RNA sequence: GAGCUAGCCCUGGCCAGGGUGAAGCUGGGGUGAGACCCAGUGGAGGCCCGAACCGGUGGGGGAUGCAAACCCCUCGGAUGA
RNA sequence: GCAGUGAACAGGCUCUGGCGACUGUUUACCAAAAACACAGCUCUCUGCGAACUCGUAAGAGGAGGUAUAGGGAGCGACGCU
RNA sequence: CCUAAGGUAGCGAAAUUCCUUGUCGGGUAAGUUCCGACCUGCACGAAAAGCGUAACGACCGGAGCGCUGUCUCGGCGAGGG
RNA sequence: GCUAGUUGGUGGGGUAAUGGCCCACCAAGGCGACGACGGGUAGCCGGUCUGAGAGGAUGGCCGGCCACAGGGGCACUGAG
RNA sequence: AGCGCCGGCCAACUCCGUGCCAGCAGCCGCGGUAAUACGGAGGGCGCGAGCGUUACCCGGAUUCACUGGGCGUAAAGGGC
RNA sequence: UGGGAGAGGGUGGUGGAAUUCCCGGAGUAGCGGUGAAAUGCGCAGAUACCGGGAGGAACGCCGAUGGCGAAGGCAGCCACCUGGUCCACCCGUGACGCUGAGGCGCGAAAGCGUGGGGAGCAAACCGGAUUAGAUACCCGGGUAGUCCACGCCCUAAACGAUGCGCGCUAGGUCUCUGGGUCUCCUGGGGGCCGAAGCUAACGCGUUAAGCGCGCCGCCUGGGGAGUACGGCCGCAAGGC
RNA sequence: CCGAGGGUAGGGCCCGUGACUGGGGCGAAGUCGUAACAAGGUAGCUGUACCGGAAGGUGCGGCUGGAU
RNA sequence: AAUGCUAAU
């Protein structure tokens, strides 16, 4: 339900914004926020290592619980759905019967007032977290660990999900958000349901300034540069590429594969994306 | 569906005399019950056009009955629409 | 050597006055119910006019200069990248 | 009274082509533009100790992000293609 | 006859046309520029995108009106030298 | 879709006389698919021609009414 | 004493000349070497101080059908 | 009030047959295709066979001159929500009716927009044949599209080329579905043959194109032309 | 004050005309093919979409005003 | 599997 605007300015003609109607609380929980260090794409040497970054809105980091086997068997009540500036998905504030408060990625269909629980004996309901081997084949899951007790790594962006395809010994075959079929250890944890905020990809930024609000600085084409700066630089007037298209550092950028050939995890990938 | 109990309750509610089942008031009340239930159904089943034609037929029949009642007894007509909340 | 200049990071400050009138909301209309329509309210925007401020368009002057880039008239932006 | 924003401050207008959609940015000191950027479109890489960048390395950035994400390339609102 | 295949839609004397001030129409008393067409495209053409496009531009063309020491064509006066 | 003296009211001016005819003020009305408004065409009738009738066409001459007097506007005199 | 007509509609026919030419024509159509259809002649028919032609109106036209038409396949039933 | 039949509509599930693809097994000299071939596929191991898995789309027999719907249309099975319609009882109201210029809603296929999906088929496109040529018919491939959600488009041989309502005018025969006094009679649908009548004829004929009444739409020689202009609608194609 | 008329500016509608460009009707003869009428030699027609010198072809659905 | 036949009874 993306919100549109009448064209009372040139930029408002196309710009769309998120509805925000699912958000119930407008201030983050004080005990679960930490200051976030803006880098501008610089490393500890002070050098730009990722180009065209910096200058966005100030942000606070919210601590997300990505290892839900920490509190197996202790139910929690969903207190609120909140805005999180650091990720595309919304977050959910959990009020454990323990009196402990934690944030999780808010799944699609989670409501304030429901009960969630983690553990091998949890019901198969949206928001519950279980080891993969206890979850039926065909279930849609998100926030999936890659290796046991190492933290959720897969299917965390808004609207993404993974689906269990089958079992093989100690391993469970998963279809990843990218379409890749992968074997994941059956003792890895996952949460039932898909990530919410599936409309996030329908947002139209509308103007250059909105990209700047998000910390994305302007991108300069290689063909706009001089030969000293880029393989595509130079030429009198506009020029075609004049060679296979390349990065600023020389490698070809249309089809050249870059995954390391002899990587150990290749034994656990059944079909590439 | 509409069971016999609620229909009989409506019939007793709106009938003039105890043995009456086909007066204008009772017919209007039964039509209003059916129209309310069908409109509630159509609020969820939007693509149910075939049922919507029947709803249009019911609305037209009730309009004809109300016109006749208003033309033959304005006091009865006003009392009936006030009791049913028809106007709009 | 980044006390000039380019980018970024932390923490502060500044932007006279006037105009336009989005959404939302309220009331009326409309209908089987609606979608919609009208008025009022409302105060949105890399919105408008214009000083500070930031620029530097056209012309004239300056040319062993007031000045190793200035002066005068004119001109762009001015709640935002 | 010749004359009433009586002094000062305060758009000349219209018609019709090219280029760029638009607000912006740029050769400090001869070029402000049709150049750059831009929302948007497409291709391609990347399953996470991710690809990629800096570094001899340790270690950083990427990101306390996880394919609705991140990098690279070309095109550059929108309409018809 | 030759080729891997022989330029499709659209556009065209063009920010692209050498002959060239092509030719025809318009605008002017008179128009190498301008606008509308034709196609003989030296040497347009589909994301180094093709053809359009309201709004926007200290961008670059062409025309008219208003008004003027720009000019016919110069004259006088003021202040600083 | 049309209308702002427009539609109505009050008071007045003017006329032989009613009247928004004209003026000042008050209200927001008036007209329209039964065709308003706009465009085109046209002097109208008794009659005439045609036709089995119904109808169609037409309005020269003659009798009646209206309009006009180089193209527009205006008043004076007067019963007019 | 003249004018029109003489293939059918429509009343009134033969000869010569020409040869898809010249020409006629309201419609259908005539004329390309034996033309009652073109031109002339003889004859005939209709009107006659007239006879033809053009223009316009009604009729025939029940072909806007009130009197007095239609819509399966001829024009015509609206997608429901 | 009591009952009936039905691919009428919407939503959620789930059954097997078959095609395709992948994995494994076994196995070898061609398969496929046509009028005849060739392109193509195949020793880098195809075709034919067996086992396992995935996915999409459509529902064989029943099945019909059958049924339902206002039309367009509707077909595996199950559940839920919902429309219409028929019969019996003769209970209630008391003319409350018919038609309908505009308006509103629905409306095959193709087409358009944004997401998803994609087995098979298949406009455009590529190649092989055929042929004088072959921008086709035949063959091998192949993208939109065909499917789903939402939103547009609004057309057709949208046909019974037959507007709707009501009454009256021999019958015979087949069939679906009710009630009864279940030989048979009495309702409601769908077909065939035929009285009278009608029609230019073909044909129609109680499901009228007969005899009548009411209301609506449409026609006035063929072409130009469903064109142009104007107006309204649509993102476009284009529609009225 | 009103006021015939004249002037200035901006609109609405209509008529004539225009380089060029699009189709239409016609023709006792031309060029290219042969789409329809017979099962017209691929049944025809039709709405829509894409394509092709041209008539037309193909896809999806529909009708019989076709056959079996 | 096979295209065509102007123009005066
Ligand atoms: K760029
Ligand atoms: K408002
Ligand atoms: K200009
Ligand atoms: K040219
Ligand atoms: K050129
Ligand atoms: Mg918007
Ligand atoms: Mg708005
Ligand atoms: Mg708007
Ligand atoms: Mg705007
Ligand atoms: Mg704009
Ligand atoms: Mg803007
Ligand atoms: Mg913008
Ligand atoms: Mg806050
Ligand atoms: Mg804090
Ligand atoms: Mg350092
Ligand atoms: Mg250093
Ligand atoms: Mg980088
Ligand atoms: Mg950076
Ligand atoms: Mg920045
Ligand atoms: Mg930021
Ligand atoms: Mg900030
Ligand atoms: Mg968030
Ligand atoms: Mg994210
Ligand atoms: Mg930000
Ligand atoms: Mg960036
Ligand atoms: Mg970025
Ligand atoms: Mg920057
Ligand atoms: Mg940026
Ligand atoms: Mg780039
Ligand atoms: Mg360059
Ligand atoms: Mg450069
Ligand atoms: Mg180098
Ligand atoms: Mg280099
Ligand atoms: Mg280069
Ligand atoms: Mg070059
Ligand atoms: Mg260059
Ligand atoms: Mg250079
Ligand atoms: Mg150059
Ligand atoms: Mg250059
Ligand atoms: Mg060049
Ligand atoms: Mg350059
Ligand atoms: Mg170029
Ligand atoms: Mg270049
Ligand atoms: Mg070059
Ligand atoms: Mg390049
Ligand atoms: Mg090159
Ligand atoms: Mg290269
Ligand atoms: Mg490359
Ligand atoms: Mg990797
Ligand atoms: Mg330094
Ligand atoms: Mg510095
Ligand atoms: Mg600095
Ligand atoms: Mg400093
Ligand atoms: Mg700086
Ligand atoms: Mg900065
Ligand atoms: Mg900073
Ligand atoms: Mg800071
Ligand atoms: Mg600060
Ligand atoms: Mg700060
Ligand atoms: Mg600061
Ligand atoms: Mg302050
Ligand atoms: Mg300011
Ligand atoms: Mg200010
Ligand atoms: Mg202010
Ligand atoms: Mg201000
Ligand atoms: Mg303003
Ligand atoms: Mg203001
Ligand atoms: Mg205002
Ligand atoms: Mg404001
Ligand atoms: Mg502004
Ligand atoms: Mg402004
Ligand atoms: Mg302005
Ligand atoms: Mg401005
Ligand atoms: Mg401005
Ligand atoms: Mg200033
Ligand atoms: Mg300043
Ligand atoms: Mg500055
Ligand atoms: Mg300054
Ligand atoms: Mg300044
Ligand atoms: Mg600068
Ligand atoms: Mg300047
Ligand atoms: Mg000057
Ligand atoms: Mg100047
Ligand atoms: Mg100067
Ligand atoms: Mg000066
Ligand atoms: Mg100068
Ligand atoms: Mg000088
Ligand atoms: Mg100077
Ligand atoms: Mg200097
Ligand atoms: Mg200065
Ligand atoms: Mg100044
Ligand atoms: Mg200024
Ligand atoms: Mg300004
Ligand atoms: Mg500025
Ligand atoms: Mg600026
Ligand atoms: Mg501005
Ligand atoms: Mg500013
Ligand atoms: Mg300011
Ligand atoms: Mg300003
Ligand atoms: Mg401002
Ligand atoms: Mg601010
Ligand atoms: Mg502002
Ligand atoms: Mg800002
Ligand atoms: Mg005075
Ligand atoms: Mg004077
Ligand atoms: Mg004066
Ligand atoms: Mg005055
Ligand atoms: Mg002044
Ligand atoms: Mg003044
Ligand atoms: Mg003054
Ligand atoms: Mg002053
Ligand atoms: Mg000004
Ligand atoms: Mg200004
Ligand atoms: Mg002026
Ligand atoms: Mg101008
Ligand atoms: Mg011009
Ligand atoms: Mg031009
Ligand atoms: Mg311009
Ligand atoms: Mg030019
Ligand atoms: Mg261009
Ligand atoms: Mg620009
Ligand atoms: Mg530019
Ligand atoms: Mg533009
Ligand atoms: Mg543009
Ligand atoms: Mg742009
Ligand atoms: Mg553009
Ligand atoms: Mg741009
Ligand atoms: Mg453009
Ligand atoms: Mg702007
Ligand atoms: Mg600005
Ligand atoms: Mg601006
Ligand atoms: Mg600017
Ligand atoms: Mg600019
Ligand atoms: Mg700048
Ligand atoms: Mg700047
Ligand atoms: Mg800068
Ligand atoms: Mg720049
Ligand atoms: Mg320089
Ligand atoms: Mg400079
Ligand atoms: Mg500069
Ligand atoms: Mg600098
Ligand atoms: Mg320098
Ligand atoms: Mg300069
Ligand atoms: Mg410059
Ligand atoms: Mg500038
Ligand atoms: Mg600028
Ligand atoms: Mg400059
Ligand atoms: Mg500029
Ligand atoms: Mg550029
Ligand atoms: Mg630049
Ligand atoms: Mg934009
Ligand atoms: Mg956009
Ligand atoms: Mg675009
Ligand atoms: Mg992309
Ligand atoms: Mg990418
Ligand atoms: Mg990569
Ligand atoms: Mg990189
Ligand atoms: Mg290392
Ligand atoms: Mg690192
Ligand atoms: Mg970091
Ligand atoms: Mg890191
Ligand atoms: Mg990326
Ligand atoms: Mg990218
Ligand atoms: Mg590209
Ligand atoms: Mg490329
Ligand atoms: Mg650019
Ligand atoms: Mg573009
Ligand atoms: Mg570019
Ligand atoms: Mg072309
Ligand atoms: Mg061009
Ligand atoms: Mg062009
Ligand atoms: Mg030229
Ligand atoms: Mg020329
Ligand atoms: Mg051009
Ligand atoms: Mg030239
Ligand atoms: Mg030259
Ligand atoms: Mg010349
Ligand atoms: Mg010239
Ligand atoms: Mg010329
Ligand atoms: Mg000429
Ligand atoms: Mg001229
Ligand atoms: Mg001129
Ligand atoms: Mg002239
Ligand atoms: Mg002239
Ligand atoms: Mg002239
Ligand atoms: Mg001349
Ligand atoms: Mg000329
Ligand atoms: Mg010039
Ligand atoms: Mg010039
Ligand atoms: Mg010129
Ligand atoms: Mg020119
Ligand atoms: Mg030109
Ligand atoms: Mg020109
Ligand atoms: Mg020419
Ligand atoms: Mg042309
Ligand atoms: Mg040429
Ligand atoms: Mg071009
Ligand atoms: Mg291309
Ligand atoms: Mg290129
Ligand atoms: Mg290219
Ligand atoms: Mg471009
Ligand atoms: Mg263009
Ligand atoms: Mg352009
Ligand atoms: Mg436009
Ligand atoms: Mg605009
Ligand atoms: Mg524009
Ligand atoms: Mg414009
Ligand atoms: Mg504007
Ligand atoms: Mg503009
Ligand atoms: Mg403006
Ligand atoms: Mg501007
Ligand atoms: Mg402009
Ligand atoms: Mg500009
Ligand atoms: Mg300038
Ligand atoms: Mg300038
Ligand atoms: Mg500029
Ligand atoms: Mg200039
Ligand atoms: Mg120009
Ligand atoms: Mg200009
Ligand atoms: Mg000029
Ligand atoms: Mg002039
Ligand atoms: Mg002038
Ligand atoms: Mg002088
Ligand atoms: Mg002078
Ligand atoms: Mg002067
Ligand atoms: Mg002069
Ligand atoms: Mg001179
Ligand atoms: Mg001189
Ligand atoms: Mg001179
Ligand atoms: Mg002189
Ligand atoms: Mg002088
Ligand atoms: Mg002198
Ligand atoms: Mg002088
Ligand atoms: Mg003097
Ligand atoms: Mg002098
Ligand atoms: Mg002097
Ligand atoms: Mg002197
Ligand atoms: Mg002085
Ligand atoms: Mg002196
Ligand atoms: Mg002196
Ligand atoms: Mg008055
Ligand atoms: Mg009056
Ligand atoms: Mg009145
Ligand atoms: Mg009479
Ligand atoms: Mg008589
Ligand atoms: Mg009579
Ligand atoms: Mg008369
Ligand atoms: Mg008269
Ligand atoms: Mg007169
Ligand atoms: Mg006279
Ligand atoms: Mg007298
Ligand atoms: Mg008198
Ligand atoms: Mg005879
Ligand atoms: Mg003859
Ligand atoms: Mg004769
Ligand atoms: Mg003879
Ligand atoms: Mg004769
Ligand atoms: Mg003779
Ligand atoms: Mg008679
Ligand atoms: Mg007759
Ligand atoms: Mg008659
Ligand atoms: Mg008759
Ligand atoms: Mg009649
Ligand atoms: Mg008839
Ligand atoms: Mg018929
Ligand atoms: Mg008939
Ligand atoms: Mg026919
Ligand atoms: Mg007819
Ligand atoms: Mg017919
Ligand atoms: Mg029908
Ligand atoms: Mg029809
Ligand atoms: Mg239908
Ligand atoms: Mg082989
Ligand atoms: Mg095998
Ligand atoms: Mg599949
Ligand atoms: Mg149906
Ligand atoms: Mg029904
Ligand atoms: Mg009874
Ligand atoms: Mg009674
Ligand atoms: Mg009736
Ligand atoms: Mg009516
Ligand atoms: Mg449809
Ligand atoms: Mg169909
Ligand atoms: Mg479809
Ligand atoms: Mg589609
Ligand atoms: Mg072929
Ligand atoms: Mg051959
Ligand atoms: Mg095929
Ligand atoms: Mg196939
Ligand atoms: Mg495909
Ligand atoms: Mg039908
Ligand atoms: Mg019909
Ligand atoms: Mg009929
Ligand atoms: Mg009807
Ligand atoms: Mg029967
Ligand atoms: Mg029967
Ligand atoms: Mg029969
Ligand atoms: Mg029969
Ligand atoms: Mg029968
Ligand atoms: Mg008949
Ligand atoms: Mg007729
Ligand atoms: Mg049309
Ligand atoms: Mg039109
Ligand atoms: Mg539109
Ligand atoms: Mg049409
Ligand atoms: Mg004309
Ligand atoms: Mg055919
Ligand atoms: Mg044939
Ligand atoms: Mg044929
Ligand atoms: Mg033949
Ligand atoms: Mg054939
Ligand atoms: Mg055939
Ligand atoms: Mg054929
Ligand atoms: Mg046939
Ligand atoms: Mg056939
Ligand atoms: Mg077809
Ligand atoms: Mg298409
Ligand atoms: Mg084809
Ligand atoms: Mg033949
Ligand atoms: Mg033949
Ligand atoms: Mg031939
Ligand atoms: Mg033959
Ligand atoms: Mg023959
Ligand atoms: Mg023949
Ligand atoms: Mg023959």
């Amino acid at each position: 339900a993306v919100k549109k605007f009448k064209p009372y300015t040139p930029s408002r003609r196309f710009m769309t914004v998120a509805d925000f109607s699912e958000i119930t609380k407008t201030e983050p929980e004080k005990s679960l926020v930490k200051p976030l260090k803006k880098t501008g794409g610089r490393n500890n040497q002070g050098r730009i290592t990722v180009r065209f970054r910096g200058g966005g809105h100030k942000r606070l980091y919210r601590i997300i619980d990505f290892k839900r086997w920490d509190k197996v068997g202790i139910p929690a009540k969903v207190a609120a759905i909140e805005y999180d500036p650091n990720r595309s998905a919304r977050i959910a504030l959990l009020h454990y019967v323990d009196g402990e408060k934690r944030y999780i990625i808010a799944p699609d269909g989670l409501q304030v007032g429901q009960q969630v629980v983690a553990g091998p004996d949890a019901p198969i309901q949206v928001g519950n977290a279980l080891p993969l081997r206890f979850i039926p084949v065909g279930t849609v899951v998100h926030a999936v660990e890659l290796e046991p007790k190492k933290g959720a790594k897969l299917a965390r962006a808004a609207g993404t999900s993974a689906q269990i395809q089958g079992r093989e010994g100690d391993y469970v075959i998963l279809r990843l958000p990218s379409g890749e079929l992968r074997k994941v250890h059956g003792e890895c944890y996952a949460t039932v349901g898909a990530v919410g905020n599936a409309d996030h990809k329908n947002i139209v930024l509308g103007k250059a300034g909105r990209s700047r609000w998000l910390g994305r600085r302007p991108h300069v084409r290689g063909a706009a540069m001089n030969p000293v700066d880029h393989p595509h630089g130079g030429g009198e007037g506009r020029a075609p590429r004049g060679r296979p298209p390349a990065s600023p550092w020389g490698w070809q950028t249309k089809g050249l594969k870059t995954r390391k050939r002899r990587k150990p995890s290749s034994r656990f990938i059944i079909a590439r994306r | 569906p509409i069971t016999k109990e609620e229909k009989q309750k409506v019939i007793q509610e709106f009938a003039r005399f105890p043995g009456d089942t086909g007066s204008t008031e009772v017919q209007v009340a039964l039509l209003t019950l059916r129209i309310n239930r069908l409109s509630e159904h159509l609020k969820v089943h939007k693509k149910d056009h075939h049922s919507h034609r029947g709803l249009l037929m019911m609305v037209g029949q009730r309009r004809r009955l109300l016109r006749y009642l208003q033309r033959e007894d304005p006091e009865r007509y006003r009392a009936l629409i006030e009791k049913l909340g028809i106007r709009g």
